[PDB]
């Protein structure tokens, strides 16, 4: 028996037999809660150097 | 598919977008210099200075 975080894919299906899937995959994003602080040099940002 | 090649991203001003103001100063320099030159030439011919 194999059990792990193992995804059904046809290339694997040529070397193993999977059962019906028990869980649905997805691609996620992890982000830190966004900063709001104004840039220390926003006072000079209106013009390029 | 590009709807506009914005190139602006930081929102700063730049020389290409501002130089229309520099043209005003350059015109001032031109005219004031030419006034000085024409006065200094006419000082050859006024008879008084």
């Amino acid at each position: 028996i194999g059990i792990s975080a193992l995804t059904i894919t046809p290339d694997r299906e040529n070397v193993v037999d999977f059962t019906t899937r028990y869980m649905d995959y997805s691609v996620g994003v992890l982000l830190r809660r966004a900063e709001k602080t104004v840039d220390m040099f926003a006072c000079l940002a209106p013009f390029d150097l | 598919y590009s709807s506009v090649d914005t190139k602006q991203k930081g929102g700063a001003l730049d020389i290409k977008s501002f130089a229309g103001v520099f043209c005003i100063l350059a015109a001032g320099i031109v005219l004031s210099c030419f006034i000085a030159m024409l006065e200094t030439w006419w000082n050859k011919r006024k008879g008084s200075r």
